């Protein structure tokens, strides 16, 4: 079952999906159930693209105990949420239908991603 | 293989 969807709003990147096996999730003792990353670096969870001045790990999000996700900058270059910059090694709620926002080009130029979250998840408490 | 600053 999907927690989360990716969608980018230039369209460079297609849609991707996030899942995580609810079994294996109860399992873990941790707050924080799981984690994906979003970077420069294709080991990343989602490859934002060789663009020089995102970070090779530029942001995560983290799936909570409560069932929500949770943003992460850890950026050279700053990320922001909703068009306000997010202070770094922070973990800032995310809401449905939100805007993550990085720069790409010193002109400001931008990539620009949409959190679309699968409520059928979260009450999946099964 | 580093990141150029703003």
């Amino acid at each position: 079952n999907i927690v989360f969807r990716v969608i980018s709003t230039t369209g460079q990147i297609p849609i991707r999906d996030f899942s995580a096996d609810i079994s294996q999730v109860l399992k873990e003792k941790r707050s924080i159930k799981k984690v994906w990353t979003f970077g420069r670096n294709p080991a990343c969870d989602y490859h934002l693209g060789n663009i020089l001045p995102v970070s090779n790990k530029h942001f995560q999000i983290l799936l909570g105990e409560d069932g929500n996700l949770l943003l992460n900058d850890i950026s050279t270059n700053g990320t922001w949420l909703n068009g306000q910059k997010v202070e770094k090694n922070s973990y800032q709620l995310l809401s449905q239908g939100d805007e993550i926002t990085v720069r790409t080009d010193p002109t400001g130029t931008i990539l620009s991603l949409v959190i679309f979250i699968n409520d059928k998840f979260k009450q999946s408490l099964e | 293989l580093p990141t150029p600053p703003l």
